[PDB]
């Protein structure tokens, strides 16, 4: 589950 | 009665997003535009395009913004998307708490796979609407 | 710079819907379930399925419900849908006004043509969330 | 512009 251009 | 394996639960996607959204808003507001696409809409009353959203956030100047989330509800909507309604308190740059109502429409990223982006973002202060 | 001919303006679809929605709520609340499909979600805090929505509304008992709309904002979302955020005052059965925040996700009816139905309906009272 | 099962 990631949001946008993040790998967190 | 079993658990849906194909798609993530909409309520967990919403809550986890809200958790990360306002956390980044307190830490680095300049990276907030990375949540939106080149077709998203950002309204913070008080805009269509990620570049316009980035300039919009910087024009608001979020300096150490603290948020107290009072309520979050997220459902599944069109094209396996997630609609989230957020109610809570907002304090920015030492200013006292202000009741707000922010609504999101989380859209699945193209490919791939379980990635979402903000398709709609509507922010409204309570004291500016009612009094 | 010209006007979009393919699709109706999202802001007019939202405002016109809100106008008819709360009007019917005052007149005949029992016909309110005709706005929803067999996959919609209705939450009035304080449910998935039109039949469950109909029983839900009747369990709330709307007797001469008056509504003062303070704010309405509607944008375009996924699959040519319309997301609407509504803020205002609600008075039902002689009870005094209560600040609420209701959010809709207007979805285009299958076919045909310019027909919309409620895909998501989330209602929240302010005094129940904050105090 | 119609909403639901209404012709209004």
């Amino acid at each position: 589950l990631t949001f946008g251009d993040f790998d967190e | 009665s079993h658990m849906v394996m194909e798609k993530p639960s909409p309520l967990l996607v919403g809550r986890e997003f809200v958790r990360q959204y306002y956390t980044l808003l307190n830490k680095a507001p300049e990276y907030l535009h990375r949540f939106y696409g080149r077709n998203s809409s950002y309204v913070h009353g008080g805009v269509y395009g990620q570049n316009d959203i980035h300039h919009k956030v910087l024009s608001l100047n979020f300096s150490e913004c603290h948020t107290k989330i009072r309520h979050v509800d997220a459902h599944a909507t069109l094209s396996d998307g997630v609609v989230v309604q957020v109610m809570g308190l907002l304090s920015n740059s030492g200013q006292p708490e202000r009741k707000f109502m922010q609504t999101f429409v989380l859209a699945p990223e193209g490919s791939v796979p379980n990635k979402f982006y903000v398709h709609n973002d509507m922010f409204r202060y309570e004291d500016e609407v009612f009094g």
